[PDB]
């Protein structure tokens, strides 16, 4: 079974980028003919993101000399900025003018998790509809290609252009395929422009040193394809044979040596008997009716029957085997399969609660692992042309200009899915040791609760205004 | 079944013929081939007069257009049964993989396949410039012959008259008679390869052998030629003006082998005369929608699902390699 | 049996279009003669829209320089007109003049679930009844296809016109097949007028970039459809063979080469023997009427017999097969069996809560991301005719006009399902919480009830006074 | 046995409408044979309307500029005099002067779930016992076909007229067929006046664009009908085969090669020898009387037996078999059956509270939406005719025209079943939490308790006023 599937012995990215166009096939096929993925990014969707990610730009005010009140009002309006800009309800914030912000994270993040790597470019739009000329075409990683789809070579490696020293310089972008009958021609792309420009964001992890590609799925999937198709036959043929019947007709006759004598005196010259004893039992099975059920049983004339005896008869095992594989490669894989398909079986209460809390945790891990870089990536360019608009206003006592400290003016950190629900009474004793023992912050207590403490307390005034003067009580 | 990709040899050591002769390549993404369609030789003389210019030139017309080339497409397995080639203690534990076992089994079975189209193209290229006349023939197929066009003159034979053997061994100088077969060659000849006994006399005669320079004298890459193909081609040396070589390939044919060259044959030429390497369709649905319908070769790993259910190495071709002058070349039996 | 269903090895777009009839039809198939496609969608659109989907108004006033007060003023004005223009009792808002705003919503929901895409039209109805002249007919999938039912092209894809890009330009809308002899005539339609206007609202979820067409249903419903066929055909056969019986009759007779030798002599001369035996046989059988129960046993002279001898004999293993199925495509699809088909099988109390929990997250996950996008589409074509016929009066120091600047006015949120209830004691110790700490404010506590505050303060109000005056206790 | 019922692969409505008479026909016969269809629907109605159906009339008193104190008063007047004309206790609202509005709305709502559609109609009774000269008559489905039963048609399509917009103009009644003997006759019928008067109701649940008709019930019980048909036969033949005995007689006798030759000379000449035998045998039974028990072994000379070896003898396993699929189209259909049969294995208290959140959330979801349709038209209807007669008195202040802004002014909502209980201590916490904190407004409290807040408050008045009179303690 190693035939259909060969894993050389050196580094992964050398072991790898060979092989790269048919794990990366095997993986759309899989990923297309089965749910399991599909359930996995939809997962993976809403706990990263979940319903929206939020921007918080926090300027390096202490380091900066930048005083922390000017530091948040400007903060305040690049948010109202931001968010104005990205509610666009025309999808219009994409170069195929079909994605929102939203599409943006989720498309970026979902071939991040397939091939590992995402491709964002920074692209003059010039619809006057906004404000802000700049959109963001996201490129597929089947362009990457090197000139003419040649194989890797000294520096021009899998489609980049590197140096001896690996940095690098540019991509090989192959033409789109869509329709199935476009030719590729290859065009060169720098990865930033040297002023620290964001031009082409290419985001991807690199499992060592050299690597220029993501990770994969199928080449740990291979295994449910096959199980999933073993247990298939499996059960078609259990299923089938539990009750297949053989309908044949023996008799006494076979009067062993006068029966072979007579079957060699046919195959000499007295083929008459057997046409003689053919007639008798056809006459036989038509004056008889010979059938069993509602069908008739098959014209069997006597002396031949099939053996129909079988192989060995112990349970299959199949069960026990499969709940150990499903265990395995569920938390191999990463997500537990007590929910990727939901088993209810003898799960309990610190079962339930610490499973959630590892899960939710490893979920922020991927989150600030693979969703930030796109986030500051995004952020850093609608910046730039927010200063180069005048949109909002930079502080006059800039120790750093906005060029040299893009890093340190565009200092940001972003919120993912909203406020986590498990158990309720675990939360609650949690909110209220926090507020008794002030050990949460402004920042902390907001990214646990998915809110903002200036517009909870202007909240909180609208509140026990309204009830001052309604009559209720605050 | 792997992919087109693993073709890689680097391994292109035909002997002189289709390298130094025939360079001349023409795949055509049509059957036949047309000469008629082929520049060859341009209409190159004629100027028009100071004033305006003249009519438009075309690719002159060739009278004969139409020939079959030999769509060659042999095929072989690369079942892993067999214990390989083991070149000496690279760790056979990557053979016991079925994985490195299969892919340079199909590596070999490969190079076998292109050095077989190989040497069915020099047995074409050794009728070709011996004769003037290819057999384009195979059983279940009906003889063509491919005929450039060589003369009489160009087929002149030692024997008729006065032979070498029938000679003096001593005072005879053939240098005489290579002028005489040289004379109606249509150029200068610059190689005298003979096949190894009609090397032997013409060696016999003394003339000969003080005539020729041993030395080095490197006058060519011919040196850097047979220093690479060091197997059936032999600088024997100078002839003063002339090089010397003799070729004793040989061709392993379905039961015996047995040399390429004829007794005793000669050709007087160039080495840089024309050769065409016309190229015909290639029937693979694989090549026609990828557009290798007009190329030199195609390969494929490829698994047979049913009766045979099996794997095999394809290797298809369709090579029918002419000489566009067969005046160029004196084609001599000798004695 | 992976031939009947096969997935080509490329992008799932091109996988897809060339099966997609055939696909979508064997999917219409299998939601018409199976009843999970039907509880699927009813919950749906039960978790998604529920009783009603609210409209609430938000424009952007801090950017805008708006007001907060006259944006909540100019928002009640909004909300009064809308409902009472979506309450219209006479199914009025369509061109096909029998469907409301709620079936607006589930049909398009259950056709992007479906094919996933939806396709709105805002076209000018005539009939006076109402201030507005604007409704919205829903445009089949079928409909969409090249122009005379042309294979995909360069540009022309499918139906759809794009740019080189993939810009969605237009679409070649097929003529109704509906009855059933009509023939289709392809009709331009663009996808949204230049100055912003949505004419036609193509919402639907792409996988990968350029990818036109959304998700499907049959391409992993196959198995349900063949195993629901094993399963079913497998009862029936062990049912009937439980208990079948041959009722066949045989002798002591076969005096092995006496037999033999009266057979072959039969055969050649002496059939006189065979029809005296028969004669004395069917004399037996009339003589002792040879019967069995209530019926009569089946007419078999000596010597001839069925041998029914079985295949083997161990269970089945459907039971566990199925359970682990079930299992596995129901966290597949993604609503849960344990309810999908409501088994109670020692499920517990954390099982519950946790399940139910992250199930409706999940649930606003779907809504947020596919009743949103038709909420804003229809509400800014809505809030463009409002603004067309002076209905509501905008913001005199309106920073941008209403074309600039439509999303920004036209800014807006909606609220699906009502007051969500599964424990009692989860959600009032989580309101208790809330009302004490603060942390809960006035959007997000209605998004959490399914309520207004504004509504809530008016008529805790009245409480308190009818309390007052009637005598009862505030 | 997918023979007897065959699924066409089209559009659900071209699927359906040819084999209506068929589908339709087979699900009467379930819904008479069957129980199951009758617990459904009797559950249907008492979860949806229960013991009535309450109107509660709000017009748009914000938008038309009424006062909310004169629309409060205005639909006193139009409470009081709806439930008095409601109340007839002869019958006498309906045509048929046979069915109430309780029964008015039990048919619709059974016919709406059969069918899927239902049909009123406001005719102008002449009985001058009330007030109101309009009676609404339920029209049969089966009247709904093209003129003289035709097949369909361009714009006549099962009986409805439209036009290609699909819009509904009107209707061919045929004529009633009880007595089983009257012809058909069809009349035309529009579907509403040109003035938004209703005259004839159609409301129907359509699944996709165009489509005529309601859902089915059939097309996915037929595996209940032959599952019931299996399992009742298959325990037919166990009872009856648990002791199925064979009473036959054999000898010792049976000389082989002598006996062979005695039935060939028996044959040829020689029957006296079988005579002779057949009457020692005869006296062999008359002088052993050869009785087993209470009854005679039947007559077998020797020589002859039943050979009654069985098939396979593993469990049936129609057990997980029928337990699997009861669970499978119990949460298909919609009810589950541990209630629609009962069971109460192996369920807990998470499993009954969340199962019946569930279910009874769902019923208001089917209540919402099968239901307020009916109560909408029949209240416009009735309205309009109070304002024909001016029973109630519009507001004076009248924005828009009653005729203009009958929506508007005939905006209403309806009450179903009456108050929930499934667990006292559940309702009771909930009660006490909003009553406490506010969050339960007058509407949603009436509708959550199915009372009215101005009656609880008067009768609160009573209560106080009655217990300080008498003593007692308020």
């Amino acid at each position: 079974q190693l035939r259909s599937w060969n894993p050389p012995s050196e580094s992964v990215d050398a072991a790898l980028l060979p092989n790269f166009t048919r794990g990366n096939a095997r993986a759309d096929d899989l990923v297309r003919n089965n749910g399991y993925a599909a359930n996995a990014i939809q997962l993976h969707q809403d706990h990263i993101v979940g319903s929206f990610f939020r921007l918080s730009h926090r300027p390096s005010w202490r380091y900066l000399g930048i005083g922390e009140e000017e530091a948040r009002a400007f903060s305040r309006e690049v948010e109202a900025a931001w968010k104005e800009f990205a509610e666009d309800d025309c999808c219009c914030i994409d170069v195929e003018r079909k994605r929102t912000f939203t599409m943006m994270i989720r498309e970026g993040v979902a071939m991040h998790a397939f091939n590992g790597e995402l491709f964002v470019q920074a692209t003059w739009d010039t619809s006057s509809s906004r404000l802000f000329r700049t959109q963001f075409r996201m490129v597929s990683p089947k362009r990457i290609s090197n000139p003419n789809n040649t194989g890797d070579s000294r520096n021009c490696r899998a489609g980049v252009q590197i140096n001896d020293s690996g940095a690098a310089l540019g991509y090989y972008v192959s033409e789109d395929g869509y329709p199935g009958w476009m030719p590729q021609k290859w065009t060169w792309i720098p990865r930033e422009l040297p002023g620290g420009r964001a031009s082409f964001i290419h985001v991807f992890e690199p499992v060592e040193d050299g690597q220029t590609r993501g990770a994969n799925v199928f080449y740990s999937v291979m295994e449910q394809m096959k199980m999933l198709d073993t247990l298939q036959n499996t059960q078609l043929q259990s299923a089938i044979v539990k009750a297949m019947y053989a309908a044949t007709i023996e008799s006494e006759l076979d009067t062993q040596s006068a029966m072979d004598f007579i079957l060699g005196a046919n195959s000499q010259e007295q083929r008459e008997r057997l046409t003689g004893w053919i007639g008798e039992i056809a006459a036989y099975y038509a004056a008889a009716p010979v059938r069993l059920g509602g069908a008739k049983v098959p014209h069997l004339m006597p002396g031949d029957s099939l053996n129909l005896q079988t192989a060995q008869d112990t349970d299959n095992g199949y069960s026990v085997f499969e709940q150990s594989l499903l265990r395995y490669i569920a938390a191999g894989l990463g997500v537990s399969y007590e929910q990727l398909s939901r088993n209810y079986a003898q799960m309990s209460y610190s079962t339930a609660r610490a499973s959630a809390n590892e899960s939710w945790a490893y979920f922020m891990g991927r989150r600030k692992f693979v969703a930030s870089r796109q986030a500051s990536q995004m952020f850093l360019c609608w910046l730039e042309e927010a200063i180069v608009r005048r949109v909002v206003t930079l502080p006059s006592k800039a120790r750093f200009s906005f060029q040299e400290a893009r890093s340190a003016w565009g200092n940001c950190d972003w919120i993912g899915s909203g406020r986590m629900a498990i158990d309720g009474l675990k939360e609650v004793q949690e909110a209220v040791m926090l507020i008794e023992a002030g050990l949460s912050t402004y920042e902390k207590e907001c990214a646990k609760r998915g809110d903002d403490y200036q517009e909870i307390f202007a909240q909180q005034v609208r509140e026990t205004m309204e009830r001052r003067a309604a009559g209720l009580k605050p | 079944a792997q992919l087109l990709a693993a073709n890689e040899q680097k391994f292109k050591f035909d002997p002189l013929f289709l390298r130094l002769f025939f360079r001349e390549s023409y795949p055509f993404t049509t059957e036949k081939v047309y000469l008629s369609q082929i520049p060859g030789l341009v209409n190159m003389a004629l100027y028009v007069s100071p004033i305006v210019s003249g009519e438009v030139i075309r690719s002159r017309g060739g009278s004969t257009s139409e020939f079959t080339p030999g769509y060659v497409k042999p095929k072989h397995e690369v079942n892993p049964q067999m214990t390989l080639r083991r070149l000496p203690d690279e760790d056979p534990q990557n053979l016991a993989d079925p994985a490195y076992r299969r892919r340079r089994i199909i590596m070999q079975n490969m190079r076998d396949e292109e050095l077989a189209i190989a040497q069915v193209e020099e047995m074409q290229a050794v009728s070709a410039v011996l004769k003037g006349k290819y057999t384009m023939t195979g059983e279940a197929f009906d003889p063509v012959e491919v005929d450039m066009g060589r003369s009489e003159e160009n087929n002149i034979t030692q024997s008729g008259g006065t032979e070498w053997s029938k000679r003096d061994k001593s005072t005879y100088d053939p240098t005489d008679d290579i002028e005489a077969y040289a004379l109606n060659a249509s150029g200068v000849v610059n190689i005298i390869v003979f096949d190894p006994k009609g090397w032997a006399l013409f060696r016999s005669f003394k003339a000969v052998k003080e005539k020729l320079d041993t030395r080095r004298g490197s006058n060519s890459e011919l040196e850097t030629a047979v220093k690479d193909l060091g197997k059936a081609v032999s600088y024997k040396g100078m002839y003063g003006d002339v090089a010397i070589v003799v070729y004793s390939g040989q061709y392993v044919e379905n039961g015996v082998k047995k040399n390429f060259l004829p007794d005793n044959t000669m050709v007087l030429g160039n080495t840089q005369a024309r050769g065409l390497r016309t190229y015909g369709c290639i029937q693979d649905a694989d090549a026609q929608r990828e557009g290798i319908n007009a190329s030199a070769r195609y390969p494929k790993n490829w698994v047979t699902t049913g009766d045979p259910a099996r794997e095999f190495t394809m290797i298809q071709s369709a090579p029918l390699m002419l000489l566009a002058d067969p005046d160029e070349f004196v084609s001599v039996q000798l004695a």
